[PDB]
């Protein structure tokens, strides 16, 4: 079983407590994407990688137990294949033309306005995307969806939060 | 080595 | 006025378009406190300083203009004041017993629950909080009250959001 | 120049 074998290779990489630190994936990212300089990319920073614990933290142990780096992991590898399939110029970056395409790929339908305020947040001058870019913009966005579907318990498409509820879901990403 | 691993799910 | 006075300052600092960017911000952001070794941390990151630069672009231009600036700009100074205040043993970072005391300082007063939330993202091995996390942590947290209060026009202490609003506020962030 | 003021503005 693959799930198993995942285990496995797990134990390998959680740390001493068996959980994945934000500094243990940071590392682990870095260590993977460096045999990949098809991939353009700066590397993924410390705060970056803090983030994307933090939003895949459900459980508010404070890291990445096994079944959230396993959903993580899963996204990337998804990810990173939309990644190097719409790197047509393969410049080592999804072009802005390839981006809208790109993102459909991957599952998501948004917004013209929202569209371009995520470009503005996550691309370069150019309007392209690198790697940890594209990346961290997918499992924010992937996990801010998720995170209003479970919020909209009626099914209603609106959700309603006070002021520490709020605090909790921005500070807490 | 795990690192192998993850490294070649990357297409 | 000190006003007309930032306003000469401001326009040494912006770029070509009179408005500064997520990479001019982190640059004189790390020119100031390479000036201040006191302050310890390993420097603002670019995907911090786009973090900043989102959260304060209330007109939605993807830069700060003189406003925007002069406003992060007096928060940053008083909060950095405040750092000094509480780095009681002067180690260059803000000990885990005075980081509560700090936050107040600052205006905030948190319950347990969301602090301990805040600290596991922004602190370091030992509960410490280096300069760039303390100020970047700040600036969102109260970018996030400012939003909530903004959108509670009710006076009610309970906002709705859609799916569309949500991203944005979320994503662009 | 600029820096320095901004500097000056630190505690
Ligand atoms: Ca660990
Ligand atoms: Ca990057
Ligand atoms: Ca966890
Ligand atoms: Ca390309
Ligand atoms: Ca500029
Ligand atoms: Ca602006
Ligand atoms: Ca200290
Ligand atoms: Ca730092």
């Amino acid at each position: 079983e693959e799930v198993r074998q995942f285990r496995r290779l797990f134990a390998q990489l959680a740390g001493d407590d068996m959980e994945v630190s934000a500094t243990e994936l940071m590392n682990i990212l870095n260590k993977v994407v460096t045999r990949h300089p098809d991939l353009k990319t700066d590397g993924f920073g410390i705060d970056t990688c803090r983030s994307m614990v933090a939003v895949m933290d459900s459980d508010t142990t404070g890291k990445l137990g096994f079944e959230e780096f396993k959903y993580l992991w899963n996204n990337i590898k998804k990810w990173q294949a939309i990644y190097k399939q719409f790197d047509v110029d393969r410049s080592g970056t999804i072009g802005s033309s390839e981006l809208p395409g790109a993102f459909e790929a991957a599952g998501f339908h948004l917004n013209e306005h929202l569209y371009s305020m995520i470009i503005r947040r996550y691309s370069d001058e150019g309007g392209n995307m690198d790697f940890d870019n594209f990346i961290s913009c997918l499992v924010r966005l992937d996990a801010m969806f998720r995170a209003f579907k479970s919020l909209d318990k009626d099914g209603t498409g609106q959700i309603q939060v006070n002021i520490q509820e709020w605090l909790q879901l921005t500070m807490y990403s | 080595d795990a690192i192998d691993a993850l490294s070649s799910d990357f297409t």
